[PDB]
């Protein structure tokens, strides 16, 4: 219907002599070694759209026929996506046949309107003691995860998947935004060998959809993969009525890819180097992760801080949406404590006596006080001696040392390689024991 | 190939169309034949609104804009170089460049008229 | 390529017409052959030339005013920003994906206005006055311009009346006059919203015992926030009964940056009803530092040259012309007032930032909320 | 040529098909111009004055000439504007001659080595940062330091030397005042008339209200006036006060002629803006007369940040550097000369031989004093041989002080450095070494200053006889 | 007056004269007889300058296709625009003029891969520059291939021994990972790379044929003295039996320095895709990003941070994701990448440095204060 | 015809308030470019502007 | 980088003859991270880096003894007696560079 006018890298101009496709509509290119999907970014005038490509544009000719699909990128959605790897345009990557779609849904969608919003602000209980006591997760919130390598972040992700799918009966989506393919394959294998993803005829019993956009994909492809994972979660929220988890892995790479897309489209960059639409491209994503009257989506988004600078506009704009932060640190991890959640560094907007109650609030604030006044006599432990202390401060040391032991917990998904079985912990048990 | 020299060097993108229109009308010896039918089209844009809609409207199709032009220039004072010009000026929406290309055609003419 | 040497080409100079009446009898059958391929020509309506980035360039619209609310045929509304010699630049109050090249743009005939009146009290509107609470359209209301100029020197008087905010630290140490503007500046998560909410709940508590002319009608402008936060806030105001006196203008984080930019002006237009009729208003522009970011996005998508931090340079005027409308009027103008509480979020306590120091130069005082006092449990964390 | 468009002091002019690049044009409203952007359709003309008297379609007549100024001896004492024309209200420039403002600088065969000194009269300068005739020396510093004060004292001191030397070795000064107030330069002509230094001083002044092509052209106009003395065997001295303001006026013309911006907004050609001008300060060979031109460009930094764009251009053009600091200015050290950063690439080969031998140890003793005062800032320890370094170095920094409008000749300087580098001002309290050296100049008889000036060097017939009289002096305290 | 709307013309193309010149000079009856410039598989040079040629015509050229000028100098069609083609030149543009004919070759950019590449010092396009004849036992392959996906990979278990004790002890490297060698100027990045290559030669004499590692050294932006010295080192050590060297030097054109890491990666992927093991070292990947920034700024692409394009992360990531450990059903082959990023003053928060730190698995950070402390290899 | 001088004031007729335009530039095609002393909301692209 | 390379790659030894080239490089604000010196650094066989602090200590030539590098400082080129003396001199100077932070 249309034809390619320009190819400037990942940016293609298509000329429609008929009627132009809408903005954010998906275009398919007729005749190309891989299926090339273009997403319409703007109308340039003189019957030309400017599009961003979801794959490589090498071998694209001026005048190639381009078919408008009349809608945005529609992805297979439903329970038949569980345990599958799906890319940004919906194709199966896991090489296990087509995806059994209950429906196809456009990945572009406005946020739930003001009357569909819920006003309740309650706990999503996770079964992990440290992130249900000291930093509770809001049901329908966004959670920063300041982890890294070797702090047990992957085991924490699949434990959150397993615990929410077991207790709350809601599935999970992993949005691999800008992932290393080595790490994405490692996550896929660790989800296979821990039972949160099953294969073959047991595919339907799996608990998580993987939506992957690699690093070697063009910036339009990995700028939209979080929207694909959000559509897969939004079906479970809207149509199934569940409490879904979303794992936007490295929300900073979402920001980076939208910055690159805005730069390739010719836009003048704002502060430090970012897109002028940084807050708006972030709020377009983060406002669809809410609680509706049907169900909720909760996000555990990994957060990267660029120059170890929390005032950089990408983490400063991201932290305006986060309702909780879960800091995984190495110092807690090489102390043997798993999960390696830093109990003092982890924060929650939910930790407030008007939403969790005065009992949970005072127990958590007391545990924080005990751990904090233990962790600021450490520079008098070493220079004076452990038995130099008063008789009351040794009581606080003996209480905090057995508190920070009690924050550790064996995970149900970790029992295929640790031997010890995993213990789900309820909220009342956590508050009463602590 | 070859082309005759222009009398005076002049400006760009509308005054180099006029240089080339003078440079092919000097070879076909119809130098003052192209000039009056350039003045006719300026009169044609004056009293026809549907002919200047093919020069100013951005929403006319580029195929419709070039098919009206060839379907009114059929072998009547055609001159073959103000007829192949107007397809090439309706192929790119440059029919609005006519009031600019004839002014540069005139100043190339009296430099030929000495 | 002169101009007097081009006006001389208006008069006929051909004297030979073998092509005028050759094509004058062949033009109309050619136009009639290609007739269904023509879009109908447009002079007083408009047609979209190119749309992108939330800016539509519109051909036509021969008699639009500058700053006029235009309407696309999709229903989504715009604002005629720059009128040019050939097109009109329109900023789109909404998502620009429903706008296509070739769409008819209809002129509404009025500069950008919102419904103001008594019937907008209780209601949650969007950034353009359209209600989002689901309980119908705005009845008992009238439309008024969002960009009215602030009252001058002779239309003002000094603040005398004390506008209690209900916060002990504020009403003891930083007392707020009735037509004042007071900045609530602090870091993230330091109780900036909570001071303004306590002011609104206290105005509900005080309105039940004042003789009908000392009542203060609040407006909350929630710019750039999450929609769940605005939903919880409207739930809180209805739980405490404060919504009977407050309006909730909200242009959230997912809304378009023209809507987040314009939402303080629509909120101030709604509150200027209470200022201009002898009553008293209170307005909270919650995170005016997000309105500045939405306006920076609008300016950089219009390719306007950036200045400090990336901001356009009329980002001072953006906040100055908004906050100057919070006045205490004279006795011959009714004696009404409008108190403003702009909220500015700083990064790591840096109050020497650009937008922060811009609004410190506009407002009459500041309420600093330190994160060190907040983390130590001293709440409200008033520096 | 007809004016196509006019605005912001740029007129775009259709026509003028034979106009030269850099040629003066004339508008029919009487205002002048210069053709800078020769393009194929228009000419970009910068306007020497107010562009509000120019409309569309005005006539522009080319004058056929490149921009020139009246040079010669009739410019001395006259306060001229940004290109030649006098503004002091004293009539037209008599006894003067036109010459182009953009002249190619003299080449390698036209030069000879800088050997003869130019005495500033500022003894912080003449001891540590010596300046020869034919050298460009940058006076760089922060906002209100002693930058024009060093420049003022060098002009006042030339009047003090021109009355005592023969006709050949007299220095005729030019002060180019770019982008200042008219009030500021009216205080300087008042100062140069009061001292009498206006007899040898041209005063080119493109002030702040002047058009941007008058401030960008005024150093070239002033250098063409100063080059009359260089090209006729005499000696010039040009001071370009704020070349940093000459680059801001050049950036204005470039950005309004639509030339694309570079670093901070400046054109690419801004190094060539100042290197074209500062290479015209030369010391010519005896085949060309032996004339010289000594430049003193002045550059203002912002927070002492000498790593700015225009500041690092001129530091790499000029031979020396006189860095003045604000934290030295408020510690009482006036002139606020940073001894560590101030270089003179002509070295000691172009200074007074009487101070070549007494100030070589002065720049060596002050190098030690800077190091022992950084450590004693903590308050750790003193060693009574480290403290003697901290004792004498504090004598020399009080010795290098000078007050505002009184330059010292050359020989009462080196006697005052002889009194300080030989221990003769030890047992004098550090608070009044400023007050001690009025006594050393007053009580020592003026017969020894004539022997020191005429020899140029402390002979042992003078060196023993100097210190013989440097004990017969009443220092305060004692 | 009603013709003031025709007073100001406005054009959708700067090259409007090139269409009326193709429609008016065959409209004179003398040159109508077979005088028309062809446009489909040919092109005329509109502008040249700074290694970029704007070409009118080439209506059937593909994005990223090789073209050939009249002079034999090759080019790559990189900006396909609505009326002209933006061609980056693979040599010096002194031999390209306005009006030159640009023939399309019909092929996207190719390099010879195969076992005949081992031992040969090649250009950034596969042309042998050691003066030892043409490449014989090779096969043409595309330069920018798609990286292998998730299911085409397996985990990284087998170690790649560097021979450096700090590297093999503290920051171990497996067959299939990408490890960044990052540090200041003259801190020993190339020395760690060459120690890895020489140790692969020492290991290949002692392991079976399928455990062997074939090295590829991509010298981007280095001088020919350095590259010739390094080939002399590899021939006097004997490491050139297993090493290919791709060498786009400083005098070479910016598209050659941009395409040389992709050429070396296509040569090194021959070993990965046929069950063997590879070790590729992209020396001075910062110089590759500088050359790509040059080509992109000269093609008037919209600059981003420091001047770089939007897709410079896409450049380095689609390069470095081709170093994989393939699954057992694709041979079990491996490619190990050592990108080398030079930082200035240790600033690892620079643009290309943060990009390659994001892309790669680990990093080998070499410090200069440790380098002059005597600690060499100066691994922080 | 008869363009005003730069810095001349122009009055806009038909505005709600007194709009005064001070001429800044001569744009080149019988167009002056002006700065407005009041707000330009309501200005239509045909409005009569009277030179003073 | 390509203009500088097209210059610098001509200044070489060939099998015909040799050019021994000494090129002064100006670092703009004592800044070796500026792109013109940072682009020249890869073209040279020996970089004599002169530093401001050594000139202000009175030491001339103000060569930075640590920051100056050569490709000739290998033990198999200049011998081991030259190489071990040079490496020991640089080691002692870097030790004093670390100790000057705690002496002052
Ligand atoms: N006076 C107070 N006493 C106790 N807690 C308070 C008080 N004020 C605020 N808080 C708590 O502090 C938290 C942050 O409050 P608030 O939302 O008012 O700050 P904010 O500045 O709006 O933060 P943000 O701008 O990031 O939303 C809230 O959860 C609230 O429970
Ligand atoms: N040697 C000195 N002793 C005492 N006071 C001085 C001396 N030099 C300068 N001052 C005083 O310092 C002030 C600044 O001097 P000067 O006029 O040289 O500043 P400047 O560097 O030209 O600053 P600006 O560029 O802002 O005019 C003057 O008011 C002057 O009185
Ligand atoms: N292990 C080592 N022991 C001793 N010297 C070494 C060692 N490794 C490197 N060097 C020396 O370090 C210097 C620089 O090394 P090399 O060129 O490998 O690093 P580089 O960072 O690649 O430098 P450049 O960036 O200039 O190419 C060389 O002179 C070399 O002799
Ligand atoms: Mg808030
Ligand atoms: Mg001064
Ligand atoms: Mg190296």
């Amino acid at each position: 219907a249309g034809y390619v006018s320009q190819v400037i890298g990942p940016v293609v101009d298509v000329r429609f002599d008929g009627e132009l496709p809408s903005i954010l509509s998906s275009l398919e290119v007729e005749g190309h070694s891989v299926r090339l999907v273009l997403e319409v970014a703007q109308h340039m005038g003189d019957n030309t759209v400017r599009c961003i490509a979801m794959d490589s544009t090498d071998g694209l000719v001026r005048g190639q026929k381009v078919v408008d699909t009349g809608s945005p990128i529609k992805v297979p959605v439903g329970r038949g996506t569980l345990g599958r790897i799906m890319n940004v345009i919906g194709e199966p990557v896991d090489e296990q046949g087509p995806i059994d779609a209950a429906d196809i849904w456009s990945i572009h969608r406005e946020a739930p309107e003001f009357t569909e919003q819920s006003t309740e602000q309650e706990i999503l209980v996770t079964g992990i003691k440290v992130v249900d006591l000291l930093a509770p997760y809001q049901r329908g919130g966004k959670i920063g995860l300041f982890g890294g390598a070797g702090v047990g972040k992957t085991v924490l992700i699949m434990e959150l998947i397993n615990n929410v799918a077991k207790a709350h009966g809601g599935f999970s989506v992993f949005a691999g935004v800008g992932e290393r393919t080595r790490e994405g394959n490692d996550l896929y294998r660790e989800m296979i060998e821990s039972g949160v993803i099953k294969l073959g005829a047991e595919r339907g019993n799996s608990k998580c959809t993987l939506v992957y956009g690699q690093m070697n994909e063009p910036p339009g492809a990995r700028a939209r993969v979080a929207l694909t994972g959000l559509t897969v979660a939004e079906y479970f929220r809207d149509i199934e009525g569940q409490d879904v988890l979303l794992f936007v892995d490295n929300i900073f790479r979402f920001t980076q890819a939208n910055s690159e897309v805005s730069a390739l489209l010719g836009r003048i960059p704002s502060a430090v180097g970012y897109q002028p639409t940084l807050a708006t491209d972030l709020g377009g994503l983060q406002e669809r992760i809410t609680t509706t009257t049907k169900g909720s989506i909760t996000s555990v988004q990994a957060v990267y801080v660029p120059a170890d600078d929390l005032t950089d506009p990408a983490p400063a704009t991201t932290f305006a949406h986060l309702d909780a932060t879960t800091v995984l640190s190495r110092s807690i991890a090489e102390l043997g404590i798993y999960p390696a959640v830093d109990p003092l560094d982890s924060t929650s907007r939910m930790l407030n006596p008007n939403v969790i109650g005065a009992e949970h609030y005072n127990v958590a604030r007391g545990v924080q006080k005990v751990l904090q006044d233990y962790k600021n006599l450490q520079d008098i432990i070493a220079i004076l001696g452990m038995d130099e202390l008063s008789e009351e401060d040794k009581l606080t040391v003996a209480r905090a040392r057995k508190i920070q032991r009690f924050l550790s917990q064996p995970f149900q998904v970790a029992e295929v390689f640790t031997g010890t079985p995993g213990k789900y912990v309820d909220l009342a048990d956590t508050i009463s024991g602590f | 190939l070859k082309l005759p020299t222009a009398p005076l060097q002049l400006s760009g993108t509308s005054a180099q169309i006029a240089t080339l229109l003078w440079q092919v009308a000097a070879k076909e010896n119809q130098l003052d034949k192209v000039q009056d039918e350039l003045y006719q089209f300026i009169e044609l844009f004056k009293q026809h609104s549907e002919l200047r809609r093919l020069a100013t409207d951005p929403f006319v199709p580029t195929l419709v804009r070039t098919k009206i032009i060839s379907s009114v220039l059929k072998d009547s004072g055609a001159s073959e170089i103000t007829k192949k010009l107007f397809e090439a000026l309706a192929d790119e929406g440059a029919l609005s460049a006519l009031l600019e290309v004839t002014v540069n055609y005139e100043e190339l003419m009296l430099a030929h008229k000495k | 390529a002169d101009a007097k040497a081009l006006d001389e080409l208006r008069k006929p100079k051909f004297s030979s017409k073998y092509l005028i009446q050759h094509v004058s009898q062949k033009l109309i059958p050619a136009v009639k052959e290609w007739e269904k391929s023509y879009q109908p020509p447009v002079i007083h309506l408009g047609r979209v030339l190119s749309v992108g980035d939330g800016i539509a360039r519109v051909y036509g619209l021969k008699s639009v005013q500058a700053g006029e609310l235009v309407c696309f045929d999709s229903g989504v509304k715009g604002m005629a920003l720059n009128l040019q010699a050939d097109h009109v630049g329109v900023v789109v109050f909404g998502n620009d994906s429903v706008i296509h090249q070739g769409d008819l743009v209809y002129r509404t005939g009025q500069i950008v206005n919102v419904p103001i009146g008594p019937g907008t009290l209780g209601r949650v509107t969007d950034g353009l006055g359209q209600p989002i609470d689901g309980k119908g359209p705005l009845t008992n209301v009238r439309s008024s311009l969002v960009e009215v100029k602030a009252p001058g020197i002779i239309a003002r008087q000094s603040v005398r009346e004390p506008l209690f905010t209900g916060v002990k630290a504020v009403d003891a140490l930083v007392p707020i006059g009735r037509g004042q503007r007071e900045l609530i500046i602090g870091d993230r998560q330091t109780g900036k919203t909570a001071v303004a909410i306590d002011a609104i709940i206290h105005q509900k508590n005080c309105n039940e015992q004042v003789p009908k002319a000392q009542r203060v009608y609040c407006v909350y402008v929630a710019v750039g926030q999450k929609r769940s936060t605005v939903a919880q806030l409207v739930k809180l105001f209805t739980q405490t009964g404060a919504m009977r006196y407050t309006i909730m203008v909200s242009a959230t984080a997912s809304d378009a940056a023209p809507l987040q930019f314009l939402a303080p002006y629509s909120g101030c237009a709604m509150a200027e009803y209470f200022r201009d009729t002898g009553k008293h208003g209170l307005i909270i522009y919650d995170d005016l530092s997000k309105q500045s970011v939405a306006y920076r996005q609008m300016s950089l998508l219009l390719r306007r040259p950036p200045g400090r931090e990336a901001f356009p340079g009329d980002v001072f005027y953006l906040h100055s012309r908004l906050l100057e409308r919070a006045a205490k009027l004279s006795k011959e103008l009714g004696g009404g007032s409008l108190t403003a509480f702009p909220v500015i979020e700083t990064q790591a306590g840096d109050v020497s930032a650009y937008i922060a120091t811009n609004v410190i130069s506009i407002t009459d005082g500041q309420i600093f909320l330190e994160t060190e006092l907040f983390y130590k449990g001293i709440r409200p964390a008033l520096n | 040529g007809r004016v196509l468009s006019v605005g912001d002091g740029i007129a775009r002019v259709y026509g003028l098909k034979s106009v030269q690049a850099g040629e003066l044009v004339c508008f029919d409203s009487g205002v002048k111009g210069m053709a800078l952007n020769l393009q194929a359709d228009h000419v970009g003309v910068v306007v020497f004055g107010n562009d509000s008297v120019i409309h569309q379609g005005d006539l522009v007549y080319r004058t056929g000439q490149i921009v020139n100024v009246p040079i010669g001896p009739g410019t001395l004492g006259r306060v001229t504007d940004g290109l030649g024309q006098p503004i002091d209200g004293k009539g037209p420039l008599t006894n003067v001659r036109s010459s182009l403002v953009e002249v190619k600088a003299p080449g390698i065969i036209a030069r000879q080595s800088v050997r003869e000194p130019l005495f500033t009269g500022v003894k912080a300068v003449d001891a540590l940062v010596p300046i020869g005739r034919g050298q460009r020396e940058l006076i760089i510093g922060d906002r209100q330091t002693g930058k024009t004060a060093v420049a003022i004292d060098a002009i006042i001191h030339q009047k003090n030397c021109n009355e005592q030397v023969p006709k050949a070795q007299r220095v005729y000064c030019v002060y180019v005042a770019v982008g200042q107030k008219r009030s500021t330069v009216a205080q300087l002509v008042k100062l140069f008339t009061q001292t009498g230094a206006m007899r040898y001083t041209i005063m080119v002044s493109a002030t702040a209200s002047d058009a941007a092509p008058l401030q960008f052209l005024a150093p070239y106009s002033g250098c063409a006036m100063a080059e009359y003395f260089r090209d006729t065997g005499k000696h010039g001295l040009i001071i370009y006060d704020d070349l940093s303001k000459q680059s801001v006026a050049y950036r204005q013309m470039s950005l309004l002629l639509r030339r694309p911006p570079g670093r901070e907004a400046f054109p690419g050609d801004v190094f060539y803006l100042h290197s074209r001008l500062l290479e015209r300060a030369a010391k010519l060979s005896k085949e060309l007369g032996g004339g010289s031109l000594t430049a003193f460009p002045v550059i203002e930094t912002q927070a002492g940040d000498v790593s700015a764009y225009i500041a690092t251009n001129v530091i790499s053009i000029t031979d020396g550097q006189i860095f003045l600091e604000t934290e030295l200015f408020y510690k009482g050290i006036r002139p606020a000369l940073n001894v560590g950063l101030s270089v003179s690439r002509v070295g000691s080969a172009a200074q007074f031989p009487g101070m070549k031998q007494v100030a070589g140890t002065l720049k060596l003793e002050l190098a030690q004093y800077r190091e022992v005062a950084a450590f004693a800032q903590f308050g750790s320890d003193l060693d009574a041989a480290t403290q003697y370094v901290l004792e004498r170095g504090a004598r020399l920094t009080e010795m290098l002080k000078q007050k505002q409008f009184a330059p010292i000749p050359i020989e009462r300087q080196t006697v005052a450095v002889y009194a300080a580098t030989k221990g003769f001002l030890d047992k004098v309290r550090v608070q009044d070494i400023v007050a001690a050296e009025e006594a050393v100049i007053s009580q020592v008889n003026p017969a020894v200053f004539k022997i020191l000036k005429a020899n140029g060097k402390i002979t042992p017939a003078l060196d023993a006889h100097l210190k013989a009289e440097l004990r017969k002096v009443k220092l305060p305290g004692a």
